[PDB]
RNA sequence: UACCUGGUUGAUCCUGCCAGUAGUCAUAUGCUUGUCUCAAAGAUUAAGCCAUGCAUGUGCAAGUAUGAACCAAUUUGAACUGUGAAACUGCGAAUGGCUCAUUAAAUCAGUUAUAGUUUGUUUGAUGGUACGUGCUACUCGGAUAACCGUAGUAAUUCUAGAGCUAAUACGUGCAACAAACCCCGACUUCUGGGAGGGGCGCAUUUAUUAGAUAAAUCCGAUGAUUCAUGAUAACUCGACGGAUCGCACGGCCUUCGUGCCGGCGACGCAUCAUUCAAAUUUCUGCCCUAUCAACUUUCGAUGGUAGGAUAGGGGCCUACCAUGGUGGUGACGGGUGACGGAGAAUUAGGGUUCGAUUCCGGAGAGGGAGCCUGAGAAACGGCUACCACAUCCAAGGAAGGCAGCAGGCGCGCAAAUUACCCAAUCCUGACACGGGGAGGUAGUGACAAUAAAUAACAAUACCGGGCGCAUUAGUGUCUGGUAAUUGGAAUGAGUACAAUCUAAAUCCCUUAACGAGGAUCCAUUGGAGGGCAAGUCUGGUGCCAGCAGCCGCGGUAAUUCCAGCUCCAAUAGCGUAUAUUUAAGUUGUUGCAGUUAAAAAGCUCGUAGUUGGACCUUGGGCCGGCCGGCAUCGCGCUCCUAGCCCGGCAUCGUUACUUUGAAGAAAUUAGAGUGCUCAAAGCAAGCCAUCGCUCUGGAUACAUUAGCAUGGGAUAACAUCAUAGGA
RNA sequence: CUCCGCCGGCACCUUAUGAGAAAUCAAAGUCUUUGGGUUCCGGGGGGAGUAUGGUCGCAAGGCUGAAACUUAAAGGAAUUGA
RNA sequence: CCCGUCGCUCCUACCGAUUGAAUGGUCCGGUGAAGUGUUCGGAUCGCGGCGACGGACGUCGCGAGAAGUCCAUUGAACCUUAUCAUUUAGAGGAAGCAGAAGUCGUAACAAGGUUUCCGUAGGUGAACCUGCGGAAGGAUCAUUG
RNA sequence: UCUUAAGGUAGCCAAAUGCCUCGUCAUCUAAUUAGUGACGCGCAUGAAUGAAUUAACGAGAUUCCCACUGUCCCUGUCUA
């Protein structure tokens, strides 16, 4: 039409928001922000629909305008903020930290972390290039721009950032054999170790990953995300250690949980 | 305008050939012998049977070791076993095709009341259902097509408010009593 | 449920249609209607016309206050202290909503691309020189609304003038080094210089130069660039580089001087990136029509070059040149009662028909056309002009746009309230407070869909079939019923204390007392010849009235009409009309037929099209329990994957087909879990001692065609080692 | 000219084990156990090979070719009777 | 059983002089509102330089700035012709159908009383007749008698 | 049924051929004895006395429409 669309209808909402169908006509319409806004969750979905600390739009407004809800080292009072992958959401009054990760079935969990693994975050880089006066800088998929990059940190790689020094402390070089976890598509959620990476001139680079227990799959580059060097992750995985389990297997889990009680 | 989005569908289908002696008298056999309100209830039963048999037919079309086969084969079989609609040692996914509308009609709550006694008639069973006289665990049920599961079958019993099995006597009782007193 | 039935005949076997049969989230209508849940509703005809009212405005501690108010109230110094209505300023009004008129490779879907672009905002990072002869900043302008006052006009958020007073409105204007380097350049000593002093932020444009290799001291990206970026010479009458606003005070004297100072924010300028997007754009795909075979091109058609314009590519436009572009693989043209898609109905499979409509995209706001502001508009709840329509006029003038909500007229077979509300879902603003006919709630609502009442149970009876002997009886078991017979039980329809529900009521769910004698708390719709279920009943009519989908009935004994009894099918539903699906193997690719039932061209040639004979090693083995790897009579590999000399390595014919993988919007459908009491549904909810919390789920599938990617080479097309110009 | 055999012709006689509504057919078979390739062509009977348009022809006419409306049968094969 | 003409009633469509008519579009040309951009233009309004002059004056500093106007460009809207398409009128001519209890015949079905019929040509009130060639869907599957 | 040698065929028409006649109907016009197109029992149409059409052409005859005009309303004036 004749400008930006400022309403979002619940059915048009991303499928991983889980939100119901007769709940209304409209959805939170996540504001423009630092993350892709189709791969994100508004802090209203973080508060009302997952943690249930409120029960209405206006009560979530009270939550956020109290200045309690602090994201990534700094309080964000916007109620449609596109919080997404490894954004850390802290609450001083509850002294309670959360970190937003994919779970194996393609959705977002809020995994609790203690303070030491909440002092910092971890994100991949979009691309590193020069700027004014020849000073190099790199761009992350969180949008952050970092100047004077370590001369070895390259594109597609991963970098840890503290919230006080607010710069790089270490980086994982995206390469063969380091644990990744896909962040988009049908394979999203599953962690695994890269086992192969083939490139075709002029198209998306394909990443073949193997899970911790035998299964193998493939993914496009924009979706994969190294976590740690080697098999060991540098982040606390959720209750499913990044293994997507077949529906038969997950039926057996619930059957066994039934027959164990 | 939301609430347009709440789905809804049809539950039976009127038969193809309207006037057949064979089908007409077979359906009267069933309706009278289960004491039903009309033949709409019967036609819902053939509709549910048609649904489950279509699913089972498509499942049997495939071959074993196919994860789609195993999953909703097992789902359909556990649904049947929860409704007790198959017997023990009979889970084969073909005995689902074998079953017929008598099986569903036999699980309706009227029938279960009749077979547990407590009715003295199947039409008396239906009415007792609709005058709030019967609960299942604790909740009084008034839908004679309640389709009881076997895990609820054992303790289908009167309400705590019906005059027969619960508390105070009914309004006819209390009129007769107060005019006697 | 992958189905048939009546009608050509004296009868038979057919081709064959006619009629029957069933559905429609498919409309109208007719009859009828007690309860619960759910919920389409002026699309088809008129994208016809509109009275009235509303639908977009906005206020924080943080841009502007003794202009006029309210609350504090003054030691009568200063505040305007605190609440602020009006107004300036800023932002939004480019979303929402409504409709489907125009539009048939166009929009649209899947899939690309922007290295060919703009993007308020978010988020993150970022920013010297304003002149001083680069030797540390150098000065503060009135006027304007609101108010007060004088007015025209019949008049409208029509309008002139006087007096006041602000800025984060407007307009000026202080600048943080060594100058790093760049070019001039006195003289010294001779210079390869010392150089004394004179010229240089960031954006804009132009131009130069760099932005590095290959085996016997080179340093970013791409699949791909003169890319990112740097240096230079300049260039602009430079947009910019903060004269802004909040609280909390609180270490310490240099002149003990609000004193040296200092943090946390709000707003704002510009650059880059991000994001919200947009705009273009690649490939493939759309209904009927040949009584639409040529269309385009002087005047843009197709391309080239140069430019202009755009944010940007581009005949988008201009000048010149070339003579091209599309088509029997259907162009151009015409129809469409044609917005596209997700999808809907029906479906054994395949299909057929539909899709105005709540989700996405596009297009319009009576019909065209043109623009302001703004980041965003060719906006219409913005303007300008014309045309059609129409309102007020005090007769000069003025205001217009319901295909927004509701409502009125008309058109029609056809479609409800001029209601309530911001509480939910979200949007919006300067913003925790305002606003929101978006959206929700309620009234009409047999559109469609769900559960589902209208009695039940007992002995009595003329009775009615065995069963206890079953003769010879007689009464006997489930009770079968004509029983308004007799009888006490059960209840919700309804009424209703109350509570609950609700933004407030209302409904539902609970439930004080009331609420059944069978006449009522009364079920209808259609039919009773065949199909097709149910009268060789009775009365009336007499080829009439009429019925009848078709075959047929009615000419005084009507199974067919009009009536009553009885009955039947469905049952709170059913009939009727049209359209459409099935039937229909009567559109047939699966899957029809052409001797005679409709249909082989009179016959041959013939281009496209369709279809195309056979032939090419995985031939035999090991090996371990459908396949890895092996060897045999395996063109080589240097390089990443590369053995405890060595598996499994690049480039040097295409496709189809096929396997697997990725990406694939939800809603719809299939389908997992889940006792809304069931069910349609919904996405919840379930268990703790159901005492200050646990466990959570919110699966999964499908998605043909086009595109990308991996394994195979059977099958099928194309191209082609005989000139050897071969290896 | 007699005999025997090959092909390629034009046909014929007998039989279903086939096909067909049958009449009949050794090709009208190898068809619901439905798929060698290809062209033309039919969708109940009329209106009608008509009107209109096009096109060819000296003309007669040829090729291409509807609709409205109407109708419940028209038609094929065989049986008996008259 | 049955074919056609003629007579009558009704329905549907056809041809048809009428420079037929109406509605809606499209193209060329004429005229051209309005906006945007552009040229001149300069109503007033800003240090109110200087005369060292008595709130005034001229030399005034340049910058703003409206009406108007010029030229382009987009271009509504009207007008004339052409033409397309959809409906509609038409004296007369002539088809098809349906109806009825009509008139004239006897064409066809048997060897239908002249075997039928196909193509073509001519004629006749009507069916039809005849000429030339063809077919059997014939009344002959047959001349070694 | 009389009669002829034969009984006006194909066509065509109030035609330059139709007396009745200003034929009847439609069209054109405000109004039409005119024009065209049809109707034909045609005083007295008609087939090489050639019949019916017929594009082009015509100092041929007739009707209408547009432009144009002192032909006219209605005259005035100028020049040789
Ligand atoms: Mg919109
Ligand atoms: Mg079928
Ligand atoms: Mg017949
Ligand atoms: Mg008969
Ligand atoms: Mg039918
Ligand atoms: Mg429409
Ligand atoms: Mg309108
Ligand atoms: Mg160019
Ligand atoms: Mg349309
Ligand atoms: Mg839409
Ligand atoms: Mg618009
Ligand atoms: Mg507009
Ligand atoms: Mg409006
Ligand atoms: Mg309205
Ligand atoms: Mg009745
Ligand atoms: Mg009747
Ligand atoms: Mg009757
Ligand atoms: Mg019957
Ligand atoms: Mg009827
Ligand atoms: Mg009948
Ligand atoms: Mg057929
Ligand atoms: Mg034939
Ligand atoms: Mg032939
Ligand atoms: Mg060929
Ligand atoms: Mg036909
Ligand atoms: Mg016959
Ligand atoms: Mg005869
Ligand atoms: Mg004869
Ligand atoms: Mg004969
Ligand atoms: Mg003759
Ligand atoms: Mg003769
Ligand atoms: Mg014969
Ligand atoms: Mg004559
Ligand atoms: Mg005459
Ligand atoms: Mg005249
Ligand atoms: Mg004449
Ligand atoms: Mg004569
Ligand atoms: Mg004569
Ligand atoms: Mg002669
Ligand atoms: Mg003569």
């Amino acid at each position: 039409a004749r400008g930006l669309k400022k309403h979002l209808k619940r059915l048009n909402a991303p499928s991983h928001w889980m939100l119901d169908k007769l709940g209304g006509a409209f959805a939170p319409k996540p504001s423009s922000g630092p993350h892709k806004a189709r791969e994100c969750l508004p802090l209203i979905l973080i508060l009302r629909n997952r943690l249930k600390y409120a029960l209405t739009y206006r009560e979530v407004q009270s939550i956020l305008m109290q200045r309690h809800i602090m994201v990534d080292g700094k309080v964000r009072t916007d109620k449609t903020y596109p919080a997404g992958f490894m954004d850390i959401i802290s609450i001083p009054k509850t002294g309670e930290n959360y970190r937003l990760l994919y779970d194996t079935k393609g959705r977002f969990r809020l995994h609790s972390v203690r303070d030491e693994d909440a002092k910092f975050k971890l994100c991949k880089v979009r691309s590193v290039q020069f700027g004014q006066k020849g000073i190099p800088y790199l761009n992350t998929y969180d949008g952050r721009t970092i100047r004077y990059p370590d001369p070895l940190i390259k594109a597609n790689d991963t970098i840890k950032l503290d919230l006080e020094t607010n710069k790089i402390v270490d980086f994982i070089k995206f390469d063969v054999g380091n644990v990744v976890m896909v962040t988009g598509g049908r394979n999203t959620g599953r962690v695994g170790v890269i086992k192969n990476r083939e490139k075709h001139k002029g198209t998306f680079e394909t990443i073949h990953v193997e899970d911790a227990q035998g299964h193998q799959f493939a993914t496009r580059l924009g979706n994969v995300f190294t976590i740690g060097k080697g098999t060991k992750p540098w982040v606390s995985l959720p209750k499913g250690k990044g293994i997507k389990l077949t529906i038969i297997e997950e039926q057996r889990k619930r059957d066994a949980a039934a027959q164990a009680a | 305008h939301v609430n347009f989005y709440r789905n809804y569908g049809k539950t039976f289908k009127k038969p193809r050939r309207p006037y057949e002696k064979e089908r007409l008298d077979a359906e009267l056999k069933l309706v009278g012998e289960y004491g039903l309100r009309c033949k709409r209830e019967l036609w819902r039963v053939q509709y549910a049977l048609s649904r489950i048999r279509n699913a089972a037919r498509h499942l049997l079309t495939l071959d074993e070791k196919n994860p789609r086969r195993i999953f909703e084969g097992a789902a359909l079989l556990r649904r049947m076993n929860r409704y007790g609609l198959l017997a023990e040692g009979q889970d084969k996914l073909d005995y689902v095709l074998a079953l017929t509308a008598e099986n569903f009609l036999a699980r309706r709550l009227q029938t279960l009341v009749f077979k547990a006694g407590m009715a003295k008639s199947i039409h008396h069973a239906r009415v007792l259902i609709r005058q709030r006289h019967i609960r299942v665990g604790r909740q009084i049920v008034n839908v004679p097509s309640f389709m009881v599961r076997v895990e609820s079958e054992k303790h289908i019993d009167f309400s705590l408010t019906s005059p027969f099995g619960g508390g105070p006597a009914g309004r006819v009782k209390r009129k007769n009593q107060k005019k006697a007193s």
